[PDB]
């Protein structure tokens, strides 16, 4: 099973700046990520799939970029309502790869 | 379909299959 | 010649192949980034 | 559409414990493929196990819970979860989500259910 290292653990950034979020993988996964963001007593909610491609209902503030092993997820203009925790993760469900989950990122406005 | 393939009175030519 | 064929065949009517009796390298195609939608079932790309 | 669990709960250390994930407005088609997510109350997401839908009955464990977990399909909009010897580090909420055949992300998330591992 692949493991995910996601960092930095914890970030702070003032409003309407960006933050970047780096997730790496112990072998290659080809794309095939998801980024999420779960706001405390929340389940987690979809944010970018494949990496590259942005979900309906998602603004384009978020943006996911990167490939091989070393991925990027970029938020623009941050808000008060961004504060949250972001997670990465491999969508290699049938393919004995797994799914698992990095370290958790928290945003601090 | 074809599931396998293979490429590779003076004479007397003797075979066993 | 299977993946950087001269031209495809029609989706409707693919171009089809068998593949037996061979030294199968998937090396060469786990080694490539230019695929960006490696997306298969059952085997793991690095232990295929 | 929504995902509903339900057999939660106060678990006795050392016991089993099951878990069921019940689909409302579609089907566990091929196309979809159920899996299970654990929370710590102050840590991030682990993975558990996943099961493709339809005939299909592949199914992937983690390294962690391999011999620990158990997941199979029972019905099309009902399914079920078991493991056992639970110990407190298992104490977590577990979430019920669904995942696309494109290999896409995970959408319509479970709202969870919280397990407690104590006496
Ligand atoms: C090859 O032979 C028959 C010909 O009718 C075909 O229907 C069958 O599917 C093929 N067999 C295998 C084992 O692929
Ligand atoms: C041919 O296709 C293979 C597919 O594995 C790829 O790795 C390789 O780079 C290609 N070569 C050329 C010359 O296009």
């Amino acid at each position: 099973d692949v493991v995910m290292t996601q960092t930095p653990a914890s970030v702070s950034e003032p409003v309407g700046g960006t933050v970047t979020t780096k997730c790496q993988a112990s072998q290659n996964i080809f794309n095939n990520l998801a980024w999420y963001q779960q706001k405390p007593g929340q389940p987690p909610k979809l944010l970018i799939s494949d990496a590259s491609n942005l979900a309906s209902g998602v603004s384009s503030r978020f943006t996911g970029s990167g490939s091989g092993t070393e991925y990027t997820l970029t938020i623009g203009d941050l808000e008060c309502a961004d504060g949250a925790t972001y997670y990465c993760q491999s969508t290699s469900y049938g393919n004995d790869d797994g799914a698992a989950f990095g370290g958790g990122t928290e945003v601090v406005v | 379909n074809c599931t396998f393939e293979y490429v590779s009175f003076k004479n007397l030519r003797e075979f066993v299959f | 010649e299977v993946f950087n064929a001269t031209r495809f065949a029609s989706v409707y009517a693919w171009n089809r192949k068998r593949i037996s009796n061979c030294v199968a390298d998937y090396s060469v195609l786990y080694n490539s980034a230019s695929f960006s939608t490696f997306k298969c079932y059952g085997v793991s790309p690095t232990k295929l | 559409e929504s995902l509903e669990e339900s057999g939660g709960g106060l678990v006795q250390p050392g016991a089993s414990l099951t878990l069921t994930c019940k689909a409302s407005g579609f089907s566990f088609s091929s196309g979809y493929y159920m899996c299970w997510v654990r929370q710590a109350p102050g840590k991030g997401l682990e993975w558990i196990a996943c099961t493709s839908g339809g005939s299909s009955q592949y199914t992937i464990y983690a390294n962690w819970a391999k011999g620990r977990s158990t997941i199979s399909k029972t019905s099309s909009t009902t399914v079920t979860l078991q493991m056992t010897s639970l110990t407190a580090a298992d104490t977590a909420t577990y979430f019920c989500a669904r995942g696309p055949s494109t290999y896409y992300g995970m959408d319509l998330w479970g709202p969870g259910t919280l397990v407690t591992v104590s006496s």
